[PDB]
């Protein structure tokens, strides 16, 4: 390069920002997923859909650990998520070479949202298209949060991303209540991924993955074509 | 030696709920005293203290150092800090200057932040950890408080002779030193006050 | 190359800036805040942007950023852009600490974080801020102390404050109802929930939509307060029970 | 190990005239009990008007040399004329304190003409002092050349002994005898004397051979 | 118009209208002429006044004991490339203790002139050299463009009307072999006179000459040792 | 609007210099003349109001003790070219115990007046007369924002510059002295002016190879306008 | 790394941006100083309190050293950053040469640091213009101003911000040295001046001296008030 | 080499000095003065290396004085000491290492008089009477003998009679003439040059 | 080598001797020591001769750019500090360096102390030289602050002499200059076999 290093990112006359903007309109584009935080654990669920029966299910993932008790799903464009995933999977690390323990949950979403904050600010780039959801078992009581493209983040008993995330925002407002066990949440997590998508819903149509206080741990298509007997 | 240029000692002591912490008073360059309230011993939140010896350059440098990365921690998190993850702080702190080492060597003290656990460790000068359950020593002085906690250390000990305890281990063994003296300060903390005492000792 | 620099660094053909204005009038939308002191203590009210059933409020904490044992702040703006000044400004007040070993005076605090905001208005190109915000603190020349910050790097001293602008009309509240060292912190309280009650449009003043924290000076703790939801409810039930009293006379 | 220094002799001479510089030197370059060559002159015309002399470390020699034909050229295509005999001793003094910490081995000496047409001898040292002599010897045999100078042109210690200016001719059998008395105790005094006189009208070359031994 | 802009656009024709642009610059200075015979090398330039009180502005200036140059065009670009040009010639005599021959020098200019013409926000060189010199196989004449094309010429004129000095050259082109200094000089000047107005020609104060050869070093004459030059003209016909 | 500042014309001579030289035109007048005496100099002040100090606005400049100077321009700008040009003559003398004579002194000016760029600006915007007496007589030069450096004899420049280059060309020639040239310059002065002179409007420099010094204290002046 | 000019020139031959932020000089309050034999005075106009909040932090006057004293117009944050630039450089003299700082010397400081500051690239220009005033060792009161160009210029009186030229046309028929003679007078000097400037009821009228011993008193608001009295009693005597 | 001392008081710190500049054998100056005003209250003498005791006071007084011109108060004597000690402490691992020995002796407002202490090697310590140079092994026997908390100002000039003439009774050293200064609530005073005379 | 400076009431006396050797060699009889800096201005020489003719001859360099920015002669408390800053950055490097500074100024007479040590004193009497110890017995037992002119210049001349003969490395001939409030004046230069002449009756 040259060292231009110049923001394409300024305000409106209104006092806007609108490549922020912009890229929300791609999130909301995204596969719809949800996630349910249930007084054990936390429950992801997306969406995913192979276009042709050409693809295989088995080599890319949406359902990704960061850690042993920290997962991570998204709603938005694949490969720039897979920049952040990455930069958290090291930046994970620096607290554990530092302070020789497991990264707090709260702790992540202080640290990548400055990592996606600055980079909006920063010179000759664009921002980003991807809108995050992250769980996690941390002392006791499990966590769930969403970050943003605006850099933003905030803190969900249970929410939805992706296309149709304001008819499950209804639907998680009247199914859902305080209290649940993990296996419950599973059955309306589905309920609500049900509400959007196509005709046949199999092992590969979506992918689950849950926290306990024993981890982060992923299901495998057995027990998810196993759980989709009572479906939705 | 360089550890011995101003000399000092620093003991810690583990109970059955409490624990307790020394230090001597002396400040001196080689052969001559200056004053006899030089602190070495440094709060670290409720419940958890730290003691070091050494080089006195060091000594306040490395305390103010851990202040300032603590009053970071203490501010991103809501918490306190874990006494492990205190230990873990220093020798980050410490193994920075690898080539160029600090010339102390720092001993901690303290309680679970949840419960009524103790806590005690001690630190080579370049950061290795090492973790035990009855006493932990470091200065100059070290033989001789070696000599006095094998001797008199018990596993279950009510607040009143652990402070004995540690009294007679420190008053026998600094004045066998020649370089350390002039009064012992004696914190002894425990789930519910804090108790700050300073002994009678030999002031020659 | 050249043609797309957005020039957010000449003057205007009037003569005066063109850039700063348009991110001054982003505060007014989107958040309203007021601080009040005249005596022993000084308060923050803060406003629930947004108030969904469905958040999780695990934080225990919230606009208010208890940056130092003896300041905090109250921020609004753009939200994340905070972000990037409340751990910068935290550690300018900690790298004092460590030169001197004696905590940071609230003024000084103030003019290092304008002298960042100016940097990127002076040269670059880079976008501005669009972040005012206040300051609470107590120090050991003047006692307790108000600021107000801009996005030009322009403060000042005050003693009743404004962020938003719903409370452009608070100000005309504030200059009714002040006195001049008055403030029994009850009637501090109790003109801050009658401010609230008029301005903020949301009828009969939820307790969940507001939030209040104070900073007290103890003996030599100086503790900073952020008061429970039970004691609002009471305290909303008591200006009721005022504006109940008063209307006996018409 | 490497030691980056080593001695190789010669000895340099010049007598500052009243129209007149001239300036002499051996033609043996030795190192150590050994003779690289029998010819190696220690002269160098810089101007029509300006001759130096190097002497000390072989290889500082050549460098130093080469640095100050540059500087003549970047002089004169910076200001449309050449330099003066006083302009390149200042020269000089600062290209030799630039490498105060790494020194050049070499002692200096520079004759020639002024602005108004008489004998200027600058000597100097490896660190960069210098100053404005009638004569100077600089070299391996500079103890055994000095004070005989100061009987002669000097005129010193020397009771109703007249002060006549030394002319040409007596200049140049001054310079003969003394190499040859040179040539007798040194062992670095070799065999051809290149001497160089600098008049106003150009510069002679004469060559006096010496003994081989 | 909107693809003339910039060094780097390329024209939908496939012109870089910038180089096109700099060549006009060449065209705005005074004229100058440079030959060669066996065994001499003689440019000729023609200096102008900006008014009667100032002096006229030199155009020949010295580079080393053999290479000389003329220049058209800006003065900026002239200082510039004479500062590097002097620069290259005592590196390889203070590295190699030899004279740079003048063909692989001119190698250098073409690479330095190069990258200007190529990089974002830098304009090309608006220049007019022309080089004589020896190297150890006899006299050369070069000259050089801002599109960096440097031509091995044996009689070249640039600047204003240079058109009216090229044709005098190739109806005298044979004779510039075996004729020697004093009239292969005088004819240089006689192709300077038809890039003139036809009522002053060369008034011992806008004219010189630089003469390179086999026992000559470089040496530029102006408006007083021209004077045994200018004489022995005939007056130019009607 | 908006071009290039490093851009040839379409017609091929650029575009930013040519508007330099149009700043010079915005700036007051000064006449210096070359005497085979020495070299005399004048300016005008342009006083704006009687509130102002009159002699915190200068033109005469010294640089070295033997080199004077004479601006008209952007002034700050000129206060750049000032510093350097001291310090330039001082790196002569600390290396060579001689002084810079008075063309080498602008060609180490001239060569920072056109390196504007990105890396490694906006050209300058004054014009500069350079006397002085060195070793070849006294001499007189003059250079401009495009680098373009040339010895005049007797050069006016500024606002009223076209008018003063054509009566200085009737009452020039090569024999002159040194206080003839010196009202002759001033009678050019009050007819490109508009105010009356006196002791504030107008100053001079006149260095000498005698009086080797520039050196015009104030009621010379009312001595040479009562014998005019 | 930002490479782009902001200031270049205009086809008229001037410049854009620094006759462009000029007119921000224009838009601030009004701040006028005089000079007299033995104590300098500087006074600033257009206080315009809120009548309930601090007055503490509003300050237009300070000082570099002991010697120096400040007033400036424009907007106030570029002040803060030439003000506490200056009290650097002022200050790293002395840890220099020896002496105390000449107020000539501090002004070519500020207009050196003001001119590459439009010299160079991607830099807005400041939008201040100073007023230095300094009464340095051999006890001679002078003052200076500044410019966002950056060209320092001694006066003997200035007026500066919104109204600049009816003050300085006030001070223009008033070029007497009959109002130098007396300190009180010349006080009085500056308050009548600063009475023709906006409303001026006593109470918007912020002066400040300097006695060239001493470092800078500002007068109390009962002065203000007695100043005030005798130039409406020096006002009565037009009949 | 050269001698300071640190008597303080219940509100007054007591410090004086020597005067005499050293050479190789010889006495160049013999009214040398190792002071440096920092502030009002605030004064700061040096003990050490020749090049380096002028341009550290010159460096520490400078950078007080940017923080009463830019904030418009003075230093505590507690924050000058502590500004002090973190200068030595972080240039002490460097190319350049720093080689002086000297305290403070400040009066604050709220806090009354202090005394501070410094190493070469940048250790500080509160101490309620110090000394530095080789009189102090001689010195701080009897500055400990006759010392009371609540001492007056009258016995403390008595008192430095007391540990002065015991200087000039078992030296290798000449040290003629002793400048004193005194710090108040009133600011810096200057007592008078306490001198010993030959004839 | 042997030099000294004292002020009085009619201004500044400065004496040296002539004589630079090299081990047991003596290199000249004629060097100049008190180096010349401006006309109100005065330096010597001490230790490493090309060492003090650099430095002050770069001091000179400063004073001249400080005076066309300034239109003011710079001070003699000025010169002094600007030479101590520059030495200090080749502190432990090797120089060697002793130097004094001369010269009147608005406060009166002006007189300094450099050395390469970092030492910056003023004072009313100093001597610089391995033959300084020399010049401090026979100057001090002769000195006054108010003394005439040709009294000064013969206290001076003899204390130099008496170093010469004693020191082996000082000799050669004795320079002699005067500081006034105008600038400077050379006052003499006598060679010592002729002092030893008129000192012997």
């Amino acid at each position: 390069e040259r060292g231009y290093s110049f923001s394409l990112t300024t305000f409106s006359p209104s006092g806007k920002l609108v490549q922020i903007e912009y890229a929300l309109a791609a999130v909301a584009g995204g596969a719809p997923s949800v996630g349910i935080k249930a007084a054990n654990g936390v429950v992801l669920a997306t969406e995913k859909k192979q276009k042709s029966i050409l693809y295989d299910e088995r080599s890319v993932h949406k359902v990704e650990p960061i850690t042993k008790h920290i997962g991570l799903v998204y709603s938005g464009m694949g490969p720039d998520y897979r920049v952040l995933v990455h930069r958290a999977r090291k930046l994970a690390q620096q607290y554990y070479l530092v302070y020789q323990e497991p990264i707090p949950t709260a702790q992540l979403v202080q640290r990548v949202a400055s990592v996606m904050q600055e980079y909006t600010q920063s010179g000759g780039v664009r921002p980003f298209g991807v809108s995050l959801l992250i769980c996690g078992w941390n002392e006791g009581r499990p966590y769930l949060f969403q970050s943003d493209p605006s850099g933003a983040y905030f803190a969900w008993k249970a929410t939805a991303m992706g296309k149709n995330y304001v008819n499950g925002k209804t639907f998680l407002e009247k199914r859902y209540n305080e209290d649940l066990e993990l296996e419950d949440a599973i059955h309306t997590a589905i309920l609500t991924l049900k509400e959007s998508f196509e005709g046949q819903m199999t092992e590969d149509n979506i992918e689950v993955g849950i926290c306990n206080e024993a981890g982060f741990r992923r299901l495998t298509p057995t027990e998810v074509k196993d759980y989709l007997a009572a479906i939705a | 030696s360089i550890m011995s240029y101003n000399g000092g000692a620093v003991m810690a002591m583990k109970g059955k709920n409490c624990v307790a912490i020394a230090a001597d008073r002396r400040f001196g360059i080689q052969a001559q005293m200056v004053t006899t309230d030089f602190q070495k011993i440094f709060p670290m939140g409720d419940r958890l203290y730290i003691g070091l010896a050494g080089l006195a350059t060091d000594v306040q440098t490395v305390a103010q150092r851990l202040k300032f990365r603590l009053n970071l921690y203490e501010l991103k998190e809501g918490r306190q800090i874990k006494p492990y993850t205190l230990m873990s702080m220093v020798a980050n702190l410490l193994y920075e200057k690898r080539f160029g080492p600090y010339y102390t060597e720092p001993v901690i003290a303290g309680l679970d932040p949840k419960t009524f656990k103790p806590f005690i460790c001690s630190l080579d000068l370049i950061g290795c950890p090492m973790v035990t359950d009855d006493f932990v020593v470091s200065g100059t002085c070290a033989e001789q408080m070696y000599g006095m906690c094998e001797s008199l250390w018990e596993p279950n000990m009510d607040p009143d002779h652990l402070f004995e305890t540690i009294s007679q281990a420190m008053l026998n063994a600094v004045d066998r030193d020649a370089v350390s003296g002039m009064g012992v300060i004696v914190h002894i903390i425990e789930k519910d006050k804090i108790t700050t005492r300073t002994l009678k000792a030999r002031m020659d | 190359s050249r043609r797309y620099d957005s020039r957010t660094t000449i003057f205007s053909p009037e003569g005066r800036l063109y850039q700063v204005e348009y991110a001054m009038e982003a505060i007014g939308h989107a958040g309203t805040c007021l601080g009040i002191l005249a005596n022993d203590g000084v308060l923050l009210a803060a406003e629930r942007r947004n108030i969904h059933k469905l958040l999780d409020e695990v934080f225990f904490s919230e606009k208010i950023y208890k940056l130092n044992e003896d300041m905090a702040c109250s921020v609004a703006g753009i939200t994340s852009d905070a972000n990037v000044l409340t751990n910068e400004l935290r550690l300018i007040a900690q790298r004092y600490l460590l030169q001197y070993q004696e905590p940071i005076p609230c003024e000084q605090l103030v003019t290092a974080l304008c002298d960042i905001k100016q940097a990127y208005t002076q040269f670059g190109g880079k976008r501005p801020f669009g972040v005012s915000l206040l300051y609470i603190g107590w120090d050991k020349h003047y006692g307790f102390q108000l600021y107000q910050s801009d996005p030009s790097g322009n403060y000042g001293g005050w003693k009743a404050t404004c962020i938003g602008n719903n409370s452009a009309a608070a100000v005309s509240m504030l200059k009714q109802d002040y006195k001049e060292g008055e403030m029994t912190l009850k009637s501090a309280l109790a003109l801050a929930i009658k401010v609230l009650n008029k301005t903020m449009d949301v009828s009969k003043l939820s307790a969940e939509k507001v939030e209040i924290a104070t900073l007290t000076r103890e003996n030599g703790k100086t503790v900073i307060r952020v008061l429970k939801q039970k004691e609002v409810e009471q305290l909303i039930k008591k200006h009721e029970e005022e504006e109940a009293k008063a209307e006996r006379e018409k | 190990r490497f030691s980056p220094y080593v001695f190789n002799g010669g000895t340099i001479l010049a007598i500052a005239g009243e129209d007149f510089a001239i300036v002499a030197s051996d033609t043996r370059l030795s190192e150590g009990f050994s003779i690289h060559t029998r010819d190696s002159p220690k002269c160098y015309k810089l101007t029509d008007k300006t001759v130096i002399g190097c002497s000390g470390f072989h290889g500082d020699c050549l460098t130093l040399t080469k640095i100050i034909e540059a500087r003549l050229k970047m002089y004169k295509h910076s200001n449309n004329k050449a330099m003066t005999t006083g302009a390149i001793a200042a020269m000089l003094s600062t290209i030799l304190y630039s490498r105060r910490f790494f020194p050049y081995y070499v002692y200096n000496i520079i004759g020639g003409l002024d602005e108004e047409g008489k004998g200027a001898v600058y000597s100097f040292d490896p660190v960069g002092s210098y100053q404005r002599d009638s004569f100077k010897a600089g070299g391996s045999a500079s103890a055994m050349l000095q004070p005989l100078l100061d009987n002669q042109v000097g005129f010193k210690n020397m009771q109703n002994v007249e002060h006549v200016p030394l002319s040409l001719d007596r200049a140049m059998r001054l310079v003969k005898d003394v190499f040859i008395s040179a040539a007798e105790r040194d062992v670095y005094t070799g065999d051809a004397l290149r001497i160089c006189i600098v008049t106003k009208e150009g510069i002679r070359e004469e060559t006096v051979s010496l003994r081989k031994d | 118009n909107q693809y003339d802009n910039d060094v780097t656009v390329w024209s939908p024709q496939g012109r870089i209208h910038q180089i096109e642009y700099a060549m006009e610059a060449v065209k705005q200075g005074s004229a100058t002429v440079g030959l060669k015979s066996k065994t001499h090398a003689v440019l000729v330039a023609l200096k102008r006044a900006q008014s009667e009180l100032a002096a006229h502005q030199k155009k020949i200036l010295h580079v080393d004991n053999h290479i000389g140059i003329s220049i058209a065009g800006l003065t900026a670009d002239a200082r510039l490339l004479c500062n590097f040009m002097r620069q290259e010639c005592l590196d390889s005599r203070f590295v190699f203790d030899r004279p740079l021959p003048v063909s692989r020098l001119v190698s250098l200019i073409g690479s330095k002139t190069q990258i200007p013409t190529q990089r974002y926000g830098r304009r090309p060189y608006g220049v007019g050299l022309l080089i004589a010199g020896y190297d150890d196989m006899g006299p050369h004449i070069f000259q050089t463009c801002p599109s960096a094309n440097y031509f091995d010429c044996r009689a070249m004129s640039i600047g204003a009307r240079s058109q009216s000095a090229r044709t005098y050259l190739e109806r005298h082109m044979s004779e510039f072999m075996e004729c020697n200094l004093n009239e292969l000089v005088k004819h240089g000047l006689r192709a300077l006179r038809e890039t003139l107005p036809a009522e002053q020609d060369l008034t011992t104060k806008n004219v010189s000459i630089g003469i390179v050869g086999k026992d000559l070093e470089f040496t530029i004459y102006d408006d007083d040792d021209v004077s045994p030059f200018l004489e022995g003209l005939e007056e130019r016909p009607q | 609007y908006d071009r290039g500042v490093n851009t040839f014309s379409p017609e091929g001579r650029l575009f930013q210099v040519e508007y330099a030289i149009e700043a010079i035109k915005l700036g007051s007048t000064a006449i210096g003349i070359q005497t085979s005496e020495g070299v005399c100099l004048a300016v005008e002040k342009r006083i704006t109001s009687p509130l102002m100090e009159p002699s915190s606005i200068e033109k005469i400049v010294e640089i070295d003790a033997h080199i004077g100077c004479a601006m008209s321009g952007l002034i700050a700008d000129a206060k750049t070219l000032i510093d350097k040009a001291r310090v330039e003559t001082q790196n002569h003398w600390f290396t060579y115990n001689e002084t810079m004579t008075v063309e080498s002194v602008t060609q180490a000016v001239s060569n920072l007046a056109l390196q504007f760029g990105e890396e490694d600006s906006r050209p300058f915007g004054v014009a500069l007369l350079f006397g002085g007496v060195d070793e070849k007589g006294p001499q007189l030069f003059h250079m401009d924002p495009s680098g373009t450096f040339v010895q005049c004899d007797a050069r006016a420049i500024g606002s009223a510059s076209e008018g003063a280059q054509s009566s200085l060309q009737e009452v020039y020639h090569k024999s002159m002295t040194l206080k003839e040239a010196i009202k002759s310059s001033l009678i050019i002065l009050k007819q490109v002016m508009e105010e009356k002179l006196n002791a504030t409007n107008i100053e001079l420099a006149t260095v000498q190879p005698g009086q080797n010094f520039h050196m015009f204290t104030k009621e010379e002046l009312e001595e040479v306008i009562k014998d005019i | 790394s930002y490479d782009r000019a902001i200031t270049v020139f205009s086809p008229d031959g001037h410049l854009f941006q620094v006759e462009y932020a000029q007119e921000a000089v224009k838009k601030g309050s009004t701040a006028v100083g005089v000079r007299g034999r033995d104590i300098v005075v500087l006074g600033v106009e257009k206080k315009s309190v809120a009548k309930l909040q601090d007055e503490r932090t509003v300050r237009k006057i300070c000082a570099l050293d002991d010697n120096v004293c400040m007033a400036f117009a424009g907007l106030t944050a570029d002040a803060r950053i030439v003000i506490n630039r200056a009290r650097v450089e002022c200050q790293s003299h002395r840890l220099t040469v020896e002496d105390p700082v000449t107020v000539e010397y501090i002004t070519r400081y500020i207009a050196s640091l003001k001119q590459r500051y439009t010299q160079s690239n991607g830099r807005r220009p400041f939008g201040i213009s100073a007023l230095i005033v300094g009464f340095d060792f051999d006890g001679t009161p002078r003052l200076y101003q500044t410019d966002p160009s950056g060209t320092y210029h001694a006066w003997k009186a200035n007026a500066i911000g919104r109204g600049a030229k009816s003050v300085r046309e006030f001070l223009e028929k008033n070029y007497t040295d009959e109002a130098i003679e007396t300190d009180d007078l010349t006080i009085k000097l500056v308050i009548k001046a600063l009475l023709e400037v906006v409303q001026s009821g006593g109470k918007n009228i912020e002066l400040a001296v300097m006695r060239r011993d001493q470092s800078l008193k500002i007068l109390n608001p009962e002065e203000i008030e007695k100043y005030v009295a005798e130039i409406e009693k020096e006002k009565e005597e037009n009949e | 080499m050269e001698y300071l001392i640190g008597i303080q008081g219940p509100d007054y710190v007591l410090v004086a000095s020597d005067r005499v500049a050293a050479s190789n054998i010889v006495q160049m100056k013999d009214d040398h003065d190792k002071m440096f005003k920092m502030s009002e209250k605030i004064l700061l003498l040096c003990v050490g290396e020749a090049g380096d005791t002028v341009q550290f006071a010159e460096y520490i007084q400078k950078n007080v004085q940017l923080y009463k011109m830019r904030n418009g108060y003075e230093l505590s004597p507690t924050a000058a000491a502590n500004f002090t000690r973190r200068n030595l402490a972080d240039c002490l691992r460097s190319r350049t290492p720093y080689h002086v020995n000297l305290l403070l002796a400040g009066y604050d407002e709220h806090e009354g008089p202090a005394l501070y202490y410094m190493d070469y090697l940048a250790a500080l310590a509160k101490a309620p009477f110090a000394a530095h140079g080789y009189g102090a092994f001689l010195t701080l026997s009897i500055l400990d003998r006759y010392y009371t908390p609540t001492i007056s100002r009258e016995r403390a000039v008595e008192l430095l009679r007391k540990c002065l003439e015991e200087l000039q009774k078992r030296f290798i050293l000449n040290l003629p003439t002793f400048s004193v200064r005194i710090i108040d609530k009133n600011g810096i005073h200057d007592l008078d040059n306490i001198s010993f005379p030959k004839q | 080598t042997t030099t000294l400076a004292f002020k009085f009431r009619h201004g500044v006396i400065v004496a040296a001797d002539s004589r630079a050797t090299a081990g047991a060699y003596i290199a000249s009889q004629t060097v100049k020591k008190v180096i010349e800096i401006n006309p109100y201005l005065l330096g010597t020489m001490a230790g490493g001769a090309a060492d003090c003719s650099f430095w002050e001859r770069l001091l000179a360099r400063q004073c001249r750019i400080y005076e066309l920015r300034n239109k003011e002669r710079i001070s003699v408390a000025a010169a002094s500090k600007l030479l101590a800053n520059m030495v200090y950055q080749y502190k432990g490097m090797g120089l060697s360096m002793g130097t004094m500074i001369c010269g009147w100024d608005k406060r009166g007479p002006g007189l300094y102390y450099v050395d390469s040590e970092g030492n910056r004193i003023s004072g009313a009497t100093f001597s610089v030289g391995s033959g300084s110890v020399y010049a401090y017995g026979v100057m001090d037992r002769g000195y006054s602050y108010d003394l005439e002119v040709e009294q000064a210049y013969d206290l001076a001349r003899r204390a130099i002499y008496q170093a010469t003969y004693r020191d082996a490395y000082s000799g050669g001939a004795v320079n002699l200059y005067h500081v006034r409030e105008d600038g400077w004046i050379r006052v003499s230069s006598d060679n010592v076999a002729d002092l030893h002449e008129k000192y012997s009756g």
